[PDB]
RNA sequence: CCUACUUCACAAAGCGCCUUCCCCCGUAAAUGAUAUCAUCUCAACUUAGUAUUAUACCCACACCCACCCAAGAACAGGGUU
């Protein structure tokens, strides 16, 4: 439990999220 | 005369009569008339569409509510065609 | 051999470019129906209400009567158009 | 493939190995899909691929034996066992007694069932509006899946 | 049977199933052991 | 064109027969389907006030589909007026006890919430086998594809399919499968 | 942490909108969110915020 | 067609002369109501898919009453039937092989010693009564007060519901 | 880059193959040719246009009335060309332009024959517990118009 | 419901007499894969398991003078051969 956000300041923490990087192809798959 | 239908300035009788009448002034075959199109049969509001074939070839088609009442308006069509007040003729110059 | 809708119900749509290319022409002549697709021409209020509920696929409320206040309102003269 | 007899004698006779096709598309390729190009290009419809990965009667192989990525194991799995859920596996039926004849049962059509029928429980009170109780649909191991429509996969309903 | 929100092993014997959409320890050896997920 | 002003009027406002095949199909997307023919909304001439809706006729409605585990997650509730009165069944026992129950639900759902609403449930016809009446059947006009395409079971698939499809891995020779 | 920071494929990061002021957001920002960079608030800490 | 598991056959209609006690070999007592049967005949068959029903039907009227005072359509009835005119109808769900031709007479020899038996009919009319007539109520003490209060239904519901539940017991027609 | 047929390995929409420009090109102008040669032999009946006048586009035809909302600083019985034809439609053909057709290709006359006022318009406003109530009377001068001819030209 | 008993007496009552019908689901087990053993299975599955309970009741309609009533505030209902 925590304390209720305004909403501007929501929306700012959604957007601003850790995006891993994607290889195009998984490194598993590859030799 | 403008926005109105032919048969309504010419109140006419036997609308089929007159069709078969000038399509034999034509030397064509006589109409041949045919279920097109048809919904709720059963119904208390059914929908039909005949259409006249001449030598197998549409000349009109009309909409009913029974299949007698269709073939008037079908013939009508045909007469509304035959005699060029269609819906879609070239407007009066003036 | 390629066509963006089916020209078979309505009319065959013909889509085509001046050569300026300012003017967009299309043709579409009717669609007739064939002569193979076609087919030979043959040759007590309350049980009241539900008699005629059934009859035109309504509900029961529709086929009562309502007061004097609601027939004396109705226009009797409504303007037409065409 | 290989078939015990017990006529007390017991053999075991080798009958013939079905083989791969003679060229993969990608070579060195480590999963046997990774090969195929069919990474995320296979659903639970594809009974085609899914039967490839079943024993006879319905069960999983082993993921040693197919050499399966551990990734896509899990997918064929869960995809396998929505196959059978939705009756498109009816030559992969148990292994039943002779003696037992099955009862017969209430049929009700379904696909993308994730759970066990048998195990869930009815939702008697769904949530409100900001706290819904949702009745999951399709598996999130498939959420990796190549979505054609714009609209991603609505994996609860 | 007694719930857990977590299960634990007790011994050996003890193994752990899922069913009925649910994990449960069992244990022949020790009928106590049993456990079921809360 | 060139009709006379009543069978003009009377070929637009006409009632048309549809038939949905309710086989291997979600309630939900027959509903919908069937929603929008009965408020007249495929109609281009719609309007609330012109009452231009249509008759949906759907079969085979004992043979309706969900997706997931609906039939035993979705839950139809009921009051009776009376105290003690709530009932909660799953889907799976209002089939069992009405087959038209789901999808005739499911539509009610859809359609607007007004006083059109109940006539326009009148125009919806549910026939839970393949056998509707002939009555019925003589009206019918168009048959409206399904929303759901039906998957193949393994043995659907011809010969030619099989062997289109690659092997995509070897089995050892000595395993017992 | 760092690393995280370092490889985040997100052009939009708490720092950057914050210091800048990037949508008026100060108005709905502490003055020390500036120096918490989005990974405090109260007393609870987010580990997994860059 | 002889009996078989599963089949109903059909019942009669009487009327309810009065009691009177019955003795047991054992010594007990039992009080019993006499039923006399007046002109009790099998009036219409239906089958169960005209019926729409579940089960075929056979209506059965009993104790005959004056063609003057019925009206024309029950009247055309009796007469292609070829019977007086029946003061009550009662319809009775048989099965098929239970079949009996309309115009048959019924007799008390139908049932036997040893069976049992339903009976239904119209209870006596007790008009309009209070709460302890009807459903027992406990009503209010007569002294200590109790101003106007001794036959009275209490609280009819909870203060919470801002209404009266369906079919809460409430002064009527018993 | 072969993938076996699955559901999922091809998108779900069919294969679609446009026609090569040279020939489309060659086919457009049979097609250009053949609608010329119909305006040439008059072979349309009656025509409708889509026009844009005063902010909105007007779907008219021959002898019909348009009510215009504002005045046009025209005298009863003057005769008018409506430019910027959007559409001009007959049975068989239609004309659209990008986004007007030219002047030479279509011409649309109409007449002034009606300067009114429009019906008083109630303009209420009102909020509770303010003592907030204006009420003012609105009338909007008003124009008909007849459109008189659709004409077409054969240049295409 | 009124044959007796009791309050009482063309009847209403209890203190009197008569009748009263289905199950519930938590677990306990087979066969058997993922994980070639094993494993009750949010694996396909098999039994206890019953599932939608069901059946009962009601169901024809003069004149609506009047009279009567075991029907009833009025109205309505039953009887008047
Ligand atoms: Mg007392
Ligand atoms: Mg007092
Ligand atoms: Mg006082
Ligand atoms: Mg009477
Ligand atoms: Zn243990």
């Amino acid at each position: 439990h925590r304390r209720v956000m305004h909403f501007q300041r929501q929306k700012l923490m959604a957007v601003t999220e850790y995006i891993p990087p994607k290889p195009a192809i998984h490194p598993s798959c590859l030799p | 005369m403008t926005g109105k239908e032919l048969f309504e300035m010419w109140k006419i009788i036997n609308p089929m009569g007159l069709l078969v009448e000038e399509l034999k002034k034509r030397n064509v075959s006589a109409p041949e008339s045919r279920l097109t199109r048809q919904s709720g049969g059963t119904t208390a509001l059914p929908l039909y569409f005949v259409g006249l074939y001449c030598d197998k070839k549409l000349i009109a088609e009309g909409p009913g509510e029974t299949v007698l009442v269709a073939e008037e308006e079908a013939a009508r069509v045909a007469l509304r065609k035959l005699y060029g007040f269609t819906e879609n003729r070239r407007p009066w110059n003036y | 051999t390629y066509s963006p809708l089916p020209d078979d119900y309505n009319c065959n749509v013909e889509l085509a470019l001046t050569s300026d290319g300012r003017t967009i022409v299309c043709y579409h002549p009717s669609v007739d129906i064939p002569y193979e697709h076609t087919k030979p021409i043959p040759r007590e209020e309350g049980p009241m209400i539900e008699q005629l509920s059934k009859m035109f696929f309504t509900t029961k409320h529709r086929w009562y009567p309502h007061g004097r206040y609601h027939r004396c309102r109705k226009n009797l003269n409504p303007p037409k158009d065409r | 493939f290989r078939e015990v007899v017990e006529t007390t004698i017991i053999e075991g006779r080798i009958t013939a190995t079905p083989k791969e096709s003679p060229n993969p598309p990608n070579p060195s390729g480590q999963c046997p899909i990774c090969r195929w190009n069919l990474k995320h290009k296979y659903n639970y419809d594809d009974v085609l691929l899914l039967s490839q990965f079943i024993r006879p009667h319905g069960g999983m192989l082993p993921r040693k034996i197919t050499g399966l990525c551990q990734e896509e194991h899990r997918k064929i799995e869960e995809c396998v066992k929505m196959a059978h859920r939705a009756g498109l596996l009816p030559n992969h039926r148990p292994r039943l007694p002779e003696g037992v004849v099955p009862k017969s049962k209430p049929q009700l059509n379904r696909y993308l069932t994730r759970w066990a029928p048998g195990s869930v429980k009815p939702i008697y009170k769904k949530g409100p509006r900001w706290n819904r109780v949702r009745m999951p649909v399709g598996s999130p191991l498939l959420r990796d899946n190549v979505c054609y429509s714009r609209t991603p996969w609505k994996l609860y309903h | 049977f007694k719930n857990k929100t977590v299960l634990k092993k007790r011994c050996k014997d003890c193994y752990l199933v899922k069913r009925r959409g649910r994990w449960y320890v069992y244990c022949k050896t020790h009928p106590r052991h049993k456990q079921r997920q809360m | 064109s060139s009709f006379s002003r009543a069978p003009q009027q009377w070929a637009t406002f006409a009632r048309i027969w549809y038939l949905l095949d309710g086989k291997m199909q979600p309630p939900g997307k027959l509903a919908a389907m069937a929603s929008i023919r009965l408020q007249g909304l495929h109609k281009p001439v719609y309007h609330a006030l012109s009452d231009c809706g249509d008759h949906v006729v759907i079969m085979n409605t004992r043979h309706i589909a969900f997706s997931g585990n609906k039939w035993e997650q979705k839950v139809y509730s009921s009051h009776t007026g009376y105290p003690g009165g709530f009932r909660q069944v799953t889907a799976a026992q209002l089939h069992l006890r009405d087959p038209v129950a789901i999808v005739k639900l499911a539509i009610y759902g859809m359609l607007p919430k007004n006083l059109h609403r109940r006539t326009m449930m009148e125009r919806l016809h549910l026939f839970p086998d393949e056998y509707i009446p002939e009555d019925i059947l003589k009206n019918l006009v168009e048959e409206l594809p399904q929303p759901r395409k039906i998957p193949k079971r393994l043995d659907e698939y011809t010969q030619e399919e099989i062997d289109a499809f690659p092997r995509l891995w070897t089995p050892p020779e000595d395993y017992r499968l | 942490q760092e690393e995280r920071e370092r490889n985040n494929q997100n052009p939009w990061t708490f720092e950057r909108i914050a210091t800048a002021n990037m949508l008026g957001i100060r108005k709905v920002l502490s003055p020390y969110d500036l120096t918490h960079k989005g990974k405090y608030w109260g007393k609870f800490y987010m580990p997994k915020r860059v | 067609h002889p009996w078989e598991p599963g089949s109903f056959r059909v019942g009669l209609i009487a009327l309810k002369l009065g009691m009177m006690p019955l003795w047991t070999k054992d010594g007990q007592k039992h009080v019993v109501t006499l039923l006399q049967v007046q002109d009790c005949h099998v009036l219409k068959y239906t089958s169960k898919e005209n019926c729409n029903g579940k089960m075929a039907t056979l209506s059965v009227g009993g104790k005959t009453v004056s063609r003057f005072r019925k009206a024309t359509s029950i009247l055309e009835f009796y007469r292609e039937l070829g019977l007086p005119p029946k003061q009550t109808v009662k319809i009775f769900n048989i099965t098929d092989n239970a079949a009996i031709k309309p115009g048959t007479p019924l007799y008390a020899a139908h049932f036997r010693p040893g069976q049992y038996v339903d009976v239904t009919a119209k209870t006596i009319g007790k008009g309009f009564q209070g709460v302890m007539k009807r459903w027992g109520f406990k009503g209010q003490p007569a002294t200590h007060g109790q101003t106007k209060t001794h036959r009275r239904p209490g609280a009819v519901a909870t203060g919470d519901i801002g209404r009266v539940w369906p079919g809460t017991k409430m002064p009527g027609k018993m | 880059g072969y993938v076996p047929k699955t559901s999922l390995s091809s998108p779900p929409w069919p294969e679609v193959v446009l026609p090569d420009p040279v020939e489309e090109t060659r086919h457009h102008a049979e097609v250009v040719k053949k609608v010329n040669e119909m305006i040439v032999t008059g072979q349309y009946g009656r025509l409708f246009a889509v026009v844009h006048f005063a902010s909105r586009q007007w779907k008219v035809t021959s002898e019909d009335l348009i009510l215009i909302g504002n005045e046009l600083d025209l005298a009863c019985g003057e005769r008018i060309r409506l430019e910027k034809v959007l559409l001009v439609g007959a049975d068989n053909f239609t004309l659209l332009g990008k986004p007007l057709l030219g002047k030479d290709l279509v011409r649309v006359e109409a007449t002034v024959i009606e300067k009114t006022e429009s019906w008083p318009r109630i303009i209420m406003r009102f909020r509770k517990r303010k003592n907030f109530k204006k009420k003012r009377i609105v009338t909007t001068p008003q124009t008909v118009l007849r459109i008189n001819s659709i004409e077409i030209a054969p240049c295409l």
